[PDB]
């Protein structure tokens, strides 16, 4: 009950003030009504990084314990990134309730923290075998793949 | 130069050929890379002894086809 009120407060605040290039909109139910528990988001690549030009969409899923509990962030489709599970799920210290999650953390702070995570991976806790291998071996191949998937998700 | 069988709890058996004086940290790096597991999330044991990074095969008395055991303390991350 408090989650839907907190999520509705966030939706209004995002509409008024939100970082440039980002998207964060609640999905709809099979009957057309609004579903504040499922948001379709998009994180834009930073200029000067192999991510520039690409708009990477992800989904935020909120449980009934929000904001006491963090949301689950899954890239759709899954991203080539050392800290993204092969399922698309993103792990970050602010996204673990037993770590750095606090109920005050807004949706804006999560999408910006994931955005920073793109160009600055946490190599100590990899969640994907393929991207953690290429990053720690042939960095040039890692950049080429990111730029290839950045052009793959470029706003056409 | 001696060959070392590196065993894990997951029944993984990867063999490495190393010099008798090279620091065993390089073998941790080759296990991290060949298995895609972060090096700081693994514990390497020879006999009942945690293998240090400056430890060498010559210092630990290792011989041909000896076994090193690998544990992963991070059951989830």
């Amino acid at each position: 009950g408090i989650a839907l009120s907190r999520l509705a407060q966030e939706r209004r605040a995002w509409r008024k003030d939100h970082p440039f290039g980002f998207v964060a909109v609640p999905t709809k139910n099979p009957d057309g009504t609004m579903n504040l528990m499922n948001w379709e988001c998009a994180i834009p690549g930073k200029k000067g990084t192999p991510w520039e030009g690409g708009l990477f969409k992800l989904r935020m899923l909120f449980k009934d314990d929000y904001p006491s509990s963090p949301p689950k962030c899954k890239f759709e489709p899954p991203l080539f990134h050392p800290n993204v599970y092969p399922s698309g799920t993103v792990c970050l210290s602010i996204l673990e309730e037993d770590k750095d999650w606090r109920p005050a953390i807004t949706i804006k702070q999560i999408l910006l923290g994931i955005q920073e995570l793109l160009n600055e991976p946490n190599i100590q806790d990899p969640k994907q075998a393929e991207a953690y291998t290429i990053y720690c071996q042939n960095r040039v191949e890692y950049e080429k793949r990111v730029r290839a998937q950045a052009k793959k998700f470029a706003p056409s | 130069y001696i060959k070392l069988k590196v065993i894990g709890q997951d029944s993984s058996e990867i063999h490495f050929k190393v010099k008798m004086t090279t620091h065993l940290k390089k073998l941790k790096e080759s296990y991290c890379q060949r298995q895609g597991v972060p090096m700081n999330s693994l514990r390497f044991l020879f006999e009942g002894q945690r293998i240090a990074d400056n430890h060498t095969p010559k210092e630990l008395g290792m011989e041909e086809e000896d076994v090193i055991e690998v544990y992963q303390e991070q059951t989830g991350g």
